[PDB]
DNA sequence: CAGTCCCTGTTCGGGCGCCG
DNA sequence: GGTCGGCGCCCGAACAGGGACTG
């Protein structure tokens, strides 16, 4: 067997584990012909070689149809080999995005034919890639081959190719520094600011530099004229857009159909602004079967009709201009939903997106806004390597009040206020000093761990009092219930004294939403007040009415 | 032509496998130029995906410094090679370094490149350089010499370091020199003028052997933050309530604290704003508790075998308090920082500066870096902390969310 | 006292989208 | 078809740590 021009990558098995020894699946007669035809052709080209009984290893093999072609692709079920092969470090840290591309004079896209079949495998590792091809007769012994290149379906093939490909491109990139080559597997985006004459010269220089190592750049996959089809987009000299997206129109929706729908809506939200999947993802909670039919809710059908209407109009993104600043603007959309757009010139979006993760049982809009800012910041550094300037629907004084008083460290990068309703604001402010002339409530609550019963009430300085029996509750729920009672039966200004660290920690975080309906009711009562002052005193210390009300709610 | 010191991981432990986090443009260009130069000088060599190990990498600029510095997060590697630099080639810690009038730090990381690394251990020093918008796959390297920021580097170079310092230590016997990571702590009681002169003498004494920095510290002027009670002449119900809660919390540290007589003043169900006169028995319990807070805690001493732990509280108005301990309520040191860089505007910058100052104090006093309990969300910290880091070491940390109880550490 | 449990947050396993 | 890797989303279940209360 001749020597491949590309340097091979040494591969070992994990220490103390042998090669695979697994029997072949029964194959349909139509796939057997497709395999024998491909196996005999690859043997002639030196990509697979016959092996004898000295090779004790074996692995199954099958074939699937290529999309929009009569040719077949050969895949190997290397599930057992992948377990015992060494772990690799993937070099593909992410996926490039067209929003990070700079305007180049000339652009060229090419795809190499049969990438893996052009890169060799380590000589000492070829023995473990042994497989059997069953014949049309079950009694025929079968032809056993071993791979000489990267097998499609092996966990090391993508990591090996991407590193072998970068090693071949380095001498060209070193000689041609002003040439931009976006390398993703076999997809090479080549752009430059050289004149269109010298551009085609450098293109042919690279097509021969790649040919020297056995990499063929067919003219069928060659692209010289816009629009270019690169990574699922359409690249035009001034704008880009995603290749068309198709949503299913099922009359009866299963769970898997919603997942396919949600996935495409998330993919469309990159350039289609305003896509909401809140009510559609609510269909996936607490459901078990992938094939279970689920009826669409009224709020879900409205959200789908709105998403279909957005996909009707055409949208397009622009390219990154390093000379101008990066701008990102956010809008509160739904409860727990946020959308954003990243641009440099008004209405010329580089890309859009959405943030909707609900973190914690209790939160507010300021917390969710900060989480969205960080998600956009990380996303921007990935694509452009810098943090955009933010336009946030929150007052400068609103944010100043929050971060200065909050006990956690929190910060937002350079931003400015945009008056786009609805505006994010704090819905109530706990007083820092006790209110003079306000009734003082000493609340407490308790419960029995077994009976699940308890009381919750208060005692005031004006003689007022209340105790309420509670069924199916906990110590935490009662202490929150006691504060809810004090807020109900008090005026617009009220001082409340509790001993519940749990209740006091939730309220001081100024939440405006909660998974607990009791907290939501406490929030609703806090908004109606003008001045509220909470305080904490240690329990069982004989403090004020806190000991008098601890004895009333004892049982 | 130098022999390699054989190094092994701790038994039953594989190398670090930490993904690389996204980097800004200015840092990627800084790493590309440095790694290209270090590859030209044979300090590093490109590798491939057959190496299953990796370690995050980013770039920094020290205080008042223009040049970028390559920084690697080898914490995980240092956690998986701990027995080497503590049992076999440990470095003693001078107890007098913290008592000096002036202490200066020097970046001596360039000297580690003069010693080759063990060939079998180069596999674990792997790292990856990302590209903006993932233009290219990761450009991987591995170290061919002693890496900067690895806890095994100052232990191997220690024998070579002592012989370089012997001519200077003999000339200046009253000067204390300590080596931690890629830094050199030189402390003396000399006047500030001749102190900086002796540093430049050592800077040239190190240059002739094939090796520059300048950060000045004054550990003798380090102060602790005690727990203080207000001195009000008129007390309200709310004041006495807050006083009892604070004294109740402080009783976990000082067991002699009593709130019996003060709790008796809160017998009735009174309004918070109502003024309460202090009884005679309460005024004495208040005065005795103030004296107890002046006393040091009984039975608090540093254990070298225990890990250091540090907690930080955001007190607002640019105020930050901290406590260092190994066992709960047995605080080895308390303190408070004020008006740091980014005050009144950026907390992450203040919190980053606070971690650096606290870690530096821990190195001078005990020679260890504490594990931090940071008052910040995990995503908020992991997004911005690198933008304000100015040190060659990285302490360990965890994230807490303890709402403010009853202001124990700040009035 | 250690053993719970009530609460809350985090990590992970498993589906889809997309690209090669 | 039921091959591999990368990134993203959504959800539930697992894990895990801190309080308060009780034998």
């Amino acid at each position: 067997v001749p020597i491949s021009p590309i340097e091979t990558v040494p591969v070992k098995l994990k220490p103390g584990m042998d090669g695979p020894k697994v029997k072949q699946w029964p194959l349909t007669e139509e796939k057997i012909k497709a395999l024998v035809e491909i196996c005999t052709e690859m043997e002639k080209e030196g990509k697979i070689s016959k092996i004898g009984p000295e090779n004790p290893y074996n692995t199954p093999v099958f074939a699937i149809k290529k999309k929009d072609s009569t040719k077949w692709r050969k895949l190997v079920d290397f599930r057992e080999l992948n377990k015992r092969t060494q772990d690799f470090w993937e070099v593909q840290l992410g996926i490039p995005h067209p929003a990070g591309l700079k305007k180049k004079k000339s652009v060229t896209v090419l795809d190499v034919g049969d990438a893996y079949f052009s890169v060799p495998l380590d000589e000492d590792f070829r023995k473990y890639t042994a497989f059997t091809i069953p014949s049309i007769n079950n009694e025929t012994p079968g032809i056993r081959y071993q791979y000489n290149v990267l097998p499609q379906g092996w966990k090391g093939s993508p990591a090996i190719f991407q590193s072998s490909m970068t090693k071949i491109l380095e001498p060209f990139k070193k000689q041609n520094p002003d040439i931009v080559i976006y390398q993703y597997m076999d997809d090479l985006y080549v752009g430059s600011d050289l004149e269109i004459g010298q551009h085609r010269t450098k293109i042919e220089e690279l097509r021969q530099h790649l040919l020297r190592w056995g990499l063929t750049t067919p003219d069928k996959k060659h692209q010289k004229e816009p629009p270019f089809l690169w990574m699922g987009y359409e690249l035009h000299p001034d704008k880009w857009t995603v290749q068309p997206i198709v949503l299913p129109e099922k009359d009866s929706w299963t769970v898997n159909d919603i997942c396919k729908l949600v996935g495409k809506l998330n993919w469309a939200s990159q350039i289609y602004p305003g896509i909401k999947v809140r009510q559609l993802s609510k269909l996936l909670r607490g459901t078990k079967a992938l094939t279970e039919v689920i009826p669409l809710t009224e709020e879900a059908e409205l959200e789908l009709a709105e998403n279909r209407e957005i996909l009707k109009e055409p949208v397009h993104g622009v390219y990154y201009d390093p000379s101008k600043d990066l701008i990102a603007e956010i809008q509160k959309q739904g409860q727990g939903q946020w959308t954003y757009q990243i641009y440099q010139e008004p209405f010329k979006n580089l890309k859009t997106g959405k943030y909707a993760r609900m973190r914690g049982a209790h939160t507010n809009d300021v917390k969710q806004l900060t989480e969205a800012v960080q998600k956009i910041t990380t996303e921007s550094i990935v694509i452009w390597g810098k943090t955009p300037k933010f336009k946030l629907p929150i007052q400068k004084e609103t944010w100043e009040t929050w971060w200065t008083e909050y006990w956690q460290a929190t910060w937002i990068p350079e931003w400015e206020f945009v008056n786009t309703p609805p505006l994010v604001k704090l819905w109530y402010q706990l007083e820092k000093e006790p209110i003079v002339g306000a009734e003082t409530f000493y609340v407490d609550g308790a419960a029995n761990r077994e009976t699940k019963l308890g009381k919750a009430g208060y005692v005031t300085n004006k003689g007022r009092q209340k105790v309420v029996p509670l069924t199916n509750t906990t110590n935490q729920k009662t202490e929150l219930q006691a504060i809810y009672l004090a807020l109900q039966d008090s005026g617009l200004e009220v001082n409340i004294v509790t001993n519940s660290q749990y209740a006091l920690g939730i309220i001081q975080a100024q939440p405006d939403k909660s998974e607990s309906e009791l907290v939501n009711q406490i929030i609703e009562q806090l908004i109606k007040k003008e001045k509220v002052y909470l305080a904490w005193v240690p329990a069982h210390k004989g403090i004020g009415g806190n000991e008098q009300v601890d004895k009333l709610v004892s049982a | 032509p130098i022999e390699t010191v054989p190094v092994k991981l701790k038994p039953g432990m594989d190398g670090p496998k930490v993904k690389q986090w996204p980097l800004t443009e200015e840092k990627i260009k800084a790493l590309v130029e440095i790694c290209t130069e270090m590859e030209k000088e044979g300090k590093i060599s490109k590798i491939g995906p057959e190496n299953p190990y990796n370690t995050p990498v980013f770039a920094i600029k020290k205080k008042d410094s223009t040049k970028w510095r390559k920084l690697v997060d080898f914490r995980e590697l240092n956690k998986r090679t701990q027995d080497f630099w503590e049992v076999q080639l440990g470095i003693p810690h001078p107890a007098g370094l913290k008592k000096k009038k002036s202490v200066t730090v020097l970046d001596v990381g360039d000297a580690y490149f003069s010693v080759p690394l063990d060939e079998d251990f180069r596999k674990y020093t792997a790292f990856t350089i990302p590209s903006i918008n993932n233009e290219t796959p990761g450009i991987r390297y591995q170290y061919n010499v002693l890496p900067q920021g690895w806890k095994g580097s100052p232990a191997i170079f220690q024998s070579s370091m002592t012989k370089i310092l012997e001519p200077f230590k003999k000339q200046n016997p009253d000067i204390v020199i300590y080596q931690y990571m890629d830094d050199l702590y030189v402390g003396s009681d000399l006047e500030i003028g001749q102190h900086r002169t002796k540093i430049e003498e050592l800077r040239q004494h190190l240059l002739r052997w094939g090796l520059w920095m300048g950060y000045e510290l004054h550990p003798d002027k380090w102060t602790v933050q005690p727990i203080v009670l207000p001195e009000k002449d008129s007390w309200t119900v709310n004041d006495i309530q807050k006083l009892v809660g604070k004294l109740n919390w402080a009783s976990q540290i000082y067991p002699g604290i009593k709130v019996r007589q003060l709790s008796k003043l809160l017998r009735g169900t009174k309004a918070l704003t109502e003024v309460i006169p202090l009884t005679e028995e309460a005024e004495l319990e208040l005065a005795e508790n103030r004296e107890i807070l002046k006393e040091p805690v009984h039975g608090v001493y540093y254990d070298p075998s225990k890990d250091l732990i540090a907690e930080i509280q955001k007190q607002g108005q640019g105020q930050w308090t901290y406590q260092i301990y190994q066992e709960p309520f047995k605080n080895l040191k308390t303190g408070k920082y004020a008006r740091m860089r980014g005050a009144h505007t950026n907390d992450v910058k203040q919190l980053t500066e606070a971690v650096q100052k606290i870690t530096t104090e821990s190195i001078v006093i005990w020679g260890k870096t504490p594990k931090f309990k940071l008052p910040i969300q995990k995503e908020t910290w992991e997004t911005w902390w690198t933008e304000y880091w100015q040190a060659t070491w990285i302490p360990e940390w965890e994230f807490v969310n303890t709402p403010p109880l009853v202001k124990l550490w700040y009035q």
